[PDB]
């Protein structure tokens, strides 16, 4: 223990680091997805393959 | 005075703490690795190697094709009589003048 | 264009994640391989220009710039560490960001192959050298300083973007390569002798122009020995070499508008020389010396002939390495006396007689001795001058003995006499200054050496 | 060097637009902050808007 | 056009230029403002009735009900100014300056 | 919530449901080397209130970090001892040394404010800012400080305190200065053996003269002698048994008490003004030493970064938090 | 003021100008127009003092005169067409008066005097809503109503605009003045624009409403109104100091920041119709503007002012409160350049 | 031996109501620190009334 009063970000809101990480995570998986998605529509609707 | 204010501080002497000093940094064994990495680098590596290379750089500016195919062209022109510079760049038969 | 881009890139982040004795060393070493990198650009061809790529290109005008600037950032390197020892390690880290940065702007700006990307850099290489000036400056004098040269050029530029716009709408592109393939002449009207104005008066500023310089020795005083270094040797090379782009569409209005411009160039190079002549500062007498050898470089792009353009450049690049040694030169004086009055120091030579041979080295180097690339390019232009009229000999004869009386003057003056008395703390010239000065004056020889390299496309 | 470079090239260019500029600031700027004063300013504004603009 | 809304526009002008041109009292002059409005509600009432547009009759109730919703709002400042000050009298805005 | 604010007292939160009619504020006052100390002691431990000692030099120190103080060039700047052997300083310790105590004294009056809305515990000041002026007017009226140092103090103050509640209760020890003197004598500290009569004397003329009549209209003012300050029993039964409903805290509501306590809980809106640009020589600081002096305060220990992210004190999980 | 009355506060002012921003009748945007002043004046008064009182009383009377002229617009409108619809307006007259009011509702010249008085009358959170919303919603009936714009009314009113914002901000010492007249000068810009592209007009509202955000939430960080007040920034915590410098140097429309691309984009709009001679003047009149930052910019950053004692505590203290989006509204405002092709998106 | 920063004068410079003063602008005051001002000595003035004799 250093200081004399408990800093409030003294040790991790893990509430918080959960959330950041999940959202991270869901966002990247649902941006895969989506650019799926959009290069399947692009290519049936052009008749490419 | 109008301000708490600091001293104008002397002026620093790298060469009082180390008289072999190179004038790079106070730390000696820093000073003395900066005044090598720039030696080696910059004079050995930059001027001898650059130099070099740019001396037996490839002829990419066609100077001396240039010059053997004004030798090929004097050479044949001189043979066939014909005028060594010719009088025009184009041929007047595809310029059209107008009326 | 990218495999010498990257690499200043990642010179930032280098200089971020280094410990805080090592910066110096790591950006040296890394300045002096990306140098090392960029010279592969000189190998130019006879017919055309260098396309990497839609956005990037090089020409045998642009190669010795960009080697020129990549060989210059580690001199800064050392000088600012010269000056800089008690500064904190974030402000070190900064003062090297906005160097790198610079040096970023100019390599894009001077590969760049459109005009308004190069208008953009030309442009956004004002604010490292302004945060610089006015944060690093010694003295009072370093906020006007910049207010003048942030205010000179862009009142100078700013009709140049509109211009911009306008040709890039009339034409359709202005791409360079398509700008001189589809070049139309320039019909005389008012119209045109306005676009005309706003290029060239844009260019003008930045070059400087004899009556639009005070900002030049304004800022060059006033700003650090690095700011000093890449001011004299590459920013005022930015506005040659747009110059010698510009010109191809502003023709044939170029030899009716180039009048006024020739007549301040010749009789404003001949002012500062005698100003030269009479400057109890020696910045300031550098400065003025700038301002002389770039008045004749413009006299030789208004005349626009192949061999004022070969001389134009060769003059460009020895000046830059010429001026750039004196104010490293004239910094270690200063550094030493904290004064840069030229009187206040003197028997230099008989106190410090390496330096002694570096001033006389660069003396000899600044007023045009033979064979040096600096004769080279003044006689290319006397020449191009000369059939362009007969009493440009007088005045370039006028030029040249008052740029070697005011040349040894300075050389005199620092070096030979006794020295003062009381200044007894000038110690012995580093090895660090040493090797500045050598790294200054052996590629402005070895260029000598080989001087089709600095000839420009018209060679 | 004094006459022509210290004295008149600053003259002409820069000192001047600089004098005008500070004249033109100070004249802007100095109000008193009267909203009669400036109301009475909005309708000759309004009038020369509907008379001379067409 | 006929000469009722000459009138009434003539009404309208002569009420802006009084607000326009304070002379002590902000009372008087958030009076010019509530007449502003009153000439409004019956050019608008005239122009509504003359051409039978039926479903805009209620259009002026609610300009009346903004109207008051105004008036409420300066006579709110009014009371802050005059409580700030001892007068309603305009001369006393000067605090701030342009 | 979590943290308060409005979401807090949106959610229901209220400093008048908090408080529980023990929730006084009580500052004890009096001339140089009195018993005021003991007798907070006393007062606060039988009330059951939370004592406030004296807020000299560090203080903020005692607040920050850790509780030890830290030096004295990062620290205030300023020397008690130093204005006891040379009061009249041509550095402006004086002055440096008057107004820091007046930050200080605000500080702690924030503190405490802070701790009896967010706990309804009462506390008891050994001193507060309404009584840090007549230190002010001592030294002026002995030639130590200058009028342009008063003015800037007077300005300060205005802005500052003029935001903050009075407290319930004033009590000041009346101590006779010849006693005073006596008493420094005894206690033998050569420094405030230095201390003069006649500026003893301008610290009582201005608790008599304009601080009790100053504290009578807000609200109670209790005055005791020396043998009467000695037995504190009497004294904690005369502030059980007072009443007054005349003070600003009856007519504070649930809003103002919100205002107040987002007020109070932000430090750095506290001392706000305590740093405006009035350049007097006696605390003006100029830029080369106060970059040095920043420096050498954020290269100590537990200061570089926030209270949490310290890796050289011991704190894990940065890259998480 | 209780924190649900302010929240019902600044939702209905939200609430008058996104009426106003989706009606398509003239009553229902006049009617969003008086809501917004109606919640807006409270919200100026809400730290009560006699400065903030006479920063509402002018609002108020500036804003209830500029309905009043709005007003009388639409009846004229209704009465030459009998249409309610907000299109291009069918009689010139009625034009005049909408573009009359609608100006001095945003603060174009002549009609600015009151948003310097009103910015330094107001705090500083009042002052960042009251110029970024209040300038959002006129725009937007400008932007609605510009085919039936007169371009010389709408020019003249611009440059007067320009002008007169860079001689004020020379002038200026307090940061809130300094604001209100940048605000006055980007307004010009973007009403210069406005005749042509509508597009580009909604640019330069996003780059100024960031640029506008940032420094007014720099500004609140470092609890300075003044300039000395801000020349002591640097001895408490010197990066916010940095970011106000660059984001200065944005502002001033100095390449490659995020500033320069309105500058850019509306000078080749207004080339591509033949324009010269007014892009000329206003990009030279700008520099005013950028002499006032660069001036900001030396006593805050790039030079170190003299501090005072009490600064030791304040070192010691250390923020609480976090700014929302600070860092988002820094980097955009500077690092944006290269992404202009997204006016595209913006179309 | 060291660079140059700005001093009291120069922050007086910059501390004054307005940039470039006038007459005007020097009897002019740069506001309160806190934005409030001194609260105005008005007289509240009751009114006073004869309640009798008649
Ligand atoms: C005043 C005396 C005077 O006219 O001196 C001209 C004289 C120019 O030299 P010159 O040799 O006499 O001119 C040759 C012919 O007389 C004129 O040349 P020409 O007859 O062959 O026709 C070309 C002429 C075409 O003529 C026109 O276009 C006339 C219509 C007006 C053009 C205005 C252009 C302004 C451009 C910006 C200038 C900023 C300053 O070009 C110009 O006028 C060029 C204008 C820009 C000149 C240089 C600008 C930098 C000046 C630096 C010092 C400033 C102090 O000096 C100056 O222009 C600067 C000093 C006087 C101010
Ligand atoms: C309805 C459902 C949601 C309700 C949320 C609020 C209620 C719950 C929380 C609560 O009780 O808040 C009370 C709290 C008031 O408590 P207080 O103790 O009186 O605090 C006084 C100051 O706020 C204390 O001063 P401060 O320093 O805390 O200032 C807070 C506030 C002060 O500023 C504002 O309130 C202005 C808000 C608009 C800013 C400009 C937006 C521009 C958008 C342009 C177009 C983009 C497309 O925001 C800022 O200073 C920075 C605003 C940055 C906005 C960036 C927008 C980017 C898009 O309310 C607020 O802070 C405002 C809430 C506004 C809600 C409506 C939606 C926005
Ligand atoms: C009598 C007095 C004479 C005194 C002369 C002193 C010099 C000694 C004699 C000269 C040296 C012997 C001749 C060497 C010569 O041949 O090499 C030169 C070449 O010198 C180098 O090219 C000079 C390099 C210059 C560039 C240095 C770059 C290093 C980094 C500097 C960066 C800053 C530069 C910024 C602008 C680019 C000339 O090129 P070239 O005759 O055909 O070479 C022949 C080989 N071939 C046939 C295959 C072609
Ligand atoms: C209708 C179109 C014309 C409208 C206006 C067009 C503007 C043209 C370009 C304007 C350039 C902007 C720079 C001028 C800013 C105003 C300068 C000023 O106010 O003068 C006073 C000012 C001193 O006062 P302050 O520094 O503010 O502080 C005083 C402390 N007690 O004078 C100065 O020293 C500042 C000088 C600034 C740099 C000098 C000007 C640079 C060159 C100007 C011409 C450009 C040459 C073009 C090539
Ligand atoms: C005060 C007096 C100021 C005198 C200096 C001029 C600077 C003020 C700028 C105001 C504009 C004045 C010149 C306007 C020229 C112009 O607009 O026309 C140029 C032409 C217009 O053609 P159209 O409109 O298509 O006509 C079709 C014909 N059927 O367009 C162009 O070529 C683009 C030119 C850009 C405008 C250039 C204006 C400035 C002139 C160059 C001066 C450079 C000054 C640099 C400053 C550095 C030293 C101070
Ligand atoms: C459309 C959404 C717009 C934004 C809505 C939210 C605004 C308020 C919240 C952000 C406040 C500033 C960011 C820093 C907060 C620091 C405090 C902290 O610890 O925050 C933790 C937080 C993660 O918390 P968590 O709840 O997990 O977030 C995911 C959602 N549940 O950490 C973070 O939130 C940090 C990362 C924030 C993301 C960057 C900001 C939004 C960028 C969106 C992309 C578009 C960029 C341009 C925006 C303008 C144009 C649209
Ligand atoms: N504003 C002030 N200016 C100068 N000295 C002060 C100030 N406030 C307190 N002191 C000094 O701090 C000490 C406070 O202790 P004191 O009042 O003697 O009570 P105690 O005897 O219980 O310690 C005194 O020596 C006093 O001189």
């Amino acid at each position: 223990k250093f200081y004399i009063r408990e800093p409030p970000h003294g040790s991790p809101d893990w509430l918080k680091v959960g959330l950041t990480l999940g959202t991270s995570v869901f966002l990247w998986i649902y941006l895969i997805k989506q650019h799926k998605e959009d290069v399947l529509e692009y290519k049936r609707r052009n008749g490419l393959e | 005075i109008r301000l708490q204010e600091d001293p104008d501080p002397e002026d620093e002497n790298l060469y009082e703490k180390n008289p072999d000093s190179h004038g790079y940094d106070k730390d000696p064994i820093v000073d003395l690795w900066n005044m090598r990495v720039v030696f080696f680098f910059g004079f050995s590596i930059v001027l001898v190697l650059g130099s070099t290379f740019v001396a037996y750089l490839p002829d990419y500016r066609m100077q001396e094709w240039a010059r053997r195919e004004a030798e090929r062209l004097v050479k044949y022109r001189e043979a066939n009589g014909l005028p060594l510079m010719e009088s025009n760049c184009f041929d007047p038969n595809k310029i059209q003048l107008p009326e | 264009m990218l495999k010498i881009i990257i690499p200043t890139t990642m010179l930032l982040p280098m200089t971020w994640m280094s410990k805080h004795n090592m910066i110096w060393i790591n950006a040296t070493v890394h300045s002096l391989l990306i140098s090392l990198i960029s010279l592969s650009l000189l190998n130019q061809l006879g017919e055309n220009s260098l396309n990497f790529s839609l956005t990037f290109f090089s020409d045998s005008l642009s190669a010795p710039l960009l080697v020129l600037t990549t060989w210059l950032l580690p001199l800064m390197l050392m000088a600012s560490q010269s000056h800089l020892s008690k500064e904190t390690t974030t402000r070190k880290k900064l003062y090297i960001t906005m160097l790198i940065l610079l040096q970023l702007f100019l390599i894009m700006t001077f590969t760049a192959t459109e005009l308004i990307l190069f208008y953009i850099l030309f442009e956004a290489t004002l604010v490292p050298t302004l945060i610089i000036i006015t944060r690093w400056g010694n003295q009072t004098e370093r906020l006007n300083a910049g207010l003048y040269f942030l205010f000179y050029t862009l009142a100078g530029s700013l009709p140049l973007l509109v211009a911009l716009v306008y040709i890039q709408n009339t034409t359709g592109s202005l791409n360079f390569l398509i700008i001189h393939y589809w070049s139309h002449p320039l019909s005389n009207s008012w119209s045109n002798i306005f676009m005309w104005l706003a290029c060239i008066m844009a260019f003008m500023v930045k070059m400087p122009l004899y009556g639009l310089h005070l900002w030049l020795p304004k800022a060059h005083v006033e700003a650090p020995i690095a700011g000093s270094m890449v001011l004299a040797a590459v920013l005022l090379k930015l506005g040659g070499y747009g110059m010698m782009r510009i010109t191809t569409i502003l023709n044939p209005l170029t030899n009716y508008m180039a009048y006024p411009f020739l007549m301040l160039s010749m009789w404003g190079m001949i002012m500062t020389s005698s100003i030269c002549l009479r400057q109890t500062d020696l910045k300031s007498l550098i400065a003025y010396s700038s301002v002389s050898h770039m008045a004749l470089v413009i006299v030789a792009i208004m005349i626009q002939t192949p061999w004022s353009f070969m001389g134009a450049t060769a003059l460009m690049i020895a000046h830059g390495l010429t001026s750039s040694m004196l104010f490293c030169l004239a910094n270690t004086n200063y550094e030493r006396v904290h004064s840069r009055t030229m009187i206040l120091a003197r028997g230099l030579q008989t106190l410090l007689p390496l330096m002694a041979t570096w001033w006389l080295v660069a003396s000899l180097t600044n007023l045009a001795l033979p064979p040096s690339i600096n004769l080279i390019g003044e006689l290319f232009i006397i020449t191009a001058s000369f059939s362009w009229s007969n009493i440009t000999i007088i005045l370039m004869g006028m030029n040249m003995m008052i740029t070697a009386l005011y040349s040894l003057y300075m050389l005199i003056t620092t070096q030979r006499g006794k020295y003062t008395h009381h200044i007894n703390n000038i110690k012995p010239s580093f090895t660090r200054e040493n090797a500045l000065m050598a790294l200054h004056i052996l590629p402005l020889l070895l260029l000598t050496l080989n001087p089709k390299m600095i000839l420009g496309p018209l060679y | 060097s004094s006459l022509l470079d210290l004295i008149w090239l600053e003259t002409i260019l820069p000192k001047t637009t600089s004098f005008i500029q500070m004249k033109m600031s100070i004249m802007v700027s100095n109000q008193k902050g009267l909203i009669k004063l400036y109301f009475l300013s909005f309708l000759i504004t309004i009038m020369i808007s509907m008379t001379l603009f067409n | 056009m006929p000469l009722v809304y000459m009138n009434i526009i003539m009404a309208f002008a002569i009420a802006l230029a009084g607000l326009l041109m304070y002379r002590s009292h902000l009372m008087s002059s958030l009076l010019c403002l509530e007449g502003m409005m009153l000439s409004l509600f019956i050019m608008s009432t005239l122009i509504i009735l003359n051409t039978h547009f039926t479903l805009a009759n209620m259009m002026p109730i609610i300009l009346l009900v903004f109207a008051a919703c105004e008036a409420a709002l300066g006579l709110s400042l009014l009371v802050m100014v005059s409580n700030t000050y001892g007068t309603d009298y305009v001369q006393n805005l000067n605090l701030l300056q342009c | 919530r979590l943290q308060y604010g409005p979401l807090a007292f949106v959610l229901g939160e209220r400093t008048t449901r908090k408080l529980t009619e023990t929730s006084k504020v009580i500052t004890v006052d009096g001339n140089i080397c009195s018993g005021k100390g003991r007798l907070a002691r006393e007062i606060a431990e039988k009330l059951g209130l939370r004592h406030f000692p004296e807020a000299g030099i560090h203080y903020a120190d005692s607040t920050t970090g850790d509780g030890k103080p830290l030096d004295v060039q990062l620290s205030g700047n300023c020397s008690l001892e130093k204005f006891y052997d040379d009061p009249k300083s041509n550095d402006g310790n004086s002055y440096r040394l008057q107004s820091w105590l007046y930050a200080s004294r605000l500080l702690q009056y924030a503190d405490a404010l802070e701790h009896l809305l967010s706990t309804g515990q009462g506390v008891v000041l050994e001193r507060s800012i309404y009584s840090d002026f007549v230190f002010l007017e001592a030294m002026y009226r002995q030639g130590f400080i200058r009028k342009q140092c008063v003015e800037h103090y007077n300005e300060v103050k205005k802005v500052t305190a003029c935001e903050y509640l009075p407290p319930h209760v004033v009590v000041y020890v009346d101590v006779p200065v010849p006693e005073i003197q006596s008493r420094i004598q005894k206690k033998g500290n050569p420094h405030e053996m230095k201390i003069t009569a006649a500026y003893l004397q301008d610290i009582e003329n201005a608790y008599k003269k304009t601080f009790l009549p100053e504290m009578s209209e807000k609200c109670e003012v209790l005055q005791y002698s020396a043998r009467e300050a000695e037995d504190a029993e009497k004294v904690v039964e005369d502030i059980e048994y007072l009443k007054c409903d005349k003070g600003p805290w009856p007519d504070q509501d649930d809003r103002t008490f919100h205002r107040l306590r987002m007020l109070v809980q932000n430090k750095l809106e506290v001392l706000n003004y305590t740093t405006i640009p009035v350049y007097l020589p006696e605390i003006t600081i100029g830029a080369h030493q106060s970059d040095r002096v920043f420096q050498k305060f954020t290269e100590l220990p537990g200061r570089k970064y926030s209270p949490g992210y310290n890796e050289d004190v011991g704190d894990k999980w940065i890259w998480l938090k | 003021m209780n924190p649900i009355i302010y929240t019902t506060l600044i939702m209905t002012v939200m609430s008058g100008t996104m009426l106003v921003m989706i009606s398509s009748h003239w009553l229902l945007i006049w009617i969003g127009f008086e809501m917004n002043l109606l919640a807006m004046i409270p919200v100026l008064m809400k730290n009560f003092n006699p400065r903030a009182t006479e920063a509402a009383t002018k609002y108020f009377l500036t804003q209830a005169t500029a309905s009043m002229m709005l007003m009388m617009a639409i009846i004229i409108n209704l009465l030459y067409s009998g249409q309610w619809t907000i299109t291009k307006m069918f009689n010139p007259v009625a034009m005049t008066m909408m573009t009359m009011a609608l100006a001095m509702k945003l603060g174009l010249s002549p009609f600015h005097f009151w948003v310097p008085e009103v910015t330094q009358g107001i705090s500083l959170q009042a002052g960042l809503l009251l110029l970024t919303w209040q300038k959002l919603a006129p725009l937007s009936v400008l932007c609605q109503i510009s085919q039936s714009i007169n371009p010389n009314l709408m020019l003249t009113m611009a440059m007067l605009s320009i002008l007169i914002g860079g001689w004020g901000g020379l002038n200026q010492t307090q940061l809130r003045k300094i604001m209100a007249y940048s605000s006055i000068a980007h307004m010009g810009w973007m009403t210069a624009v406005l005749p042509y592209n509508t597009t580009m007009t909604i640019l330069n509202l996003l780059i100024y409403i960031t640029m506008t955000l940032a420094m007014f939430m720099l500004l609140i960080h470092s609890s300075a109104t003044t300039t000395l007040s801000l020349s002591h920034t640097w001895n408490k915590m010197p990066v916010i100091t940095s970011l106000m410098m660059v984001t200065l140097l944005s502002m001033g429309g100095l390449p490659p920041l995020s500033g320069f691309m309105p500058k850019w984009m509306i000078i080749q709009e207004m080339t591509k119709n033949e324009s010269i001679i007014m892009p000329t003047l206003m990009a030279m009149t700008a520099l005013l503007n950028l002499y006032f930052y660069m001036r900001l910019a030396y006593s805050s950053s790039l030079t170190m002012f003299p501090s005072t004692n009490n600064m030791k505590m304040k070192w010691q203290f250390e923020h609480t409160k976090q700014m929302k989006l600070l860092p988002t509204m820094i980097v955009l405002s500077t690092l944006v350049l290269p992404m202009t092709p997204a006016l595209s998106s913006l179309n | 031996a060291r660079q140059w920063q700005p001093d009291v004068e120069w922050a007086e410079q910059f501390g004054g109501a307005v940039m470039y003063p006038t007459k005007e602008t020097a009897h002019w005051k740069p506001p309160p620190w806190n934005d409030v001002d001194p609260p105005k000595d008005t007289l509240v003035s009751n009114l006073t009334l004869n309640f009798g004799p008649q």
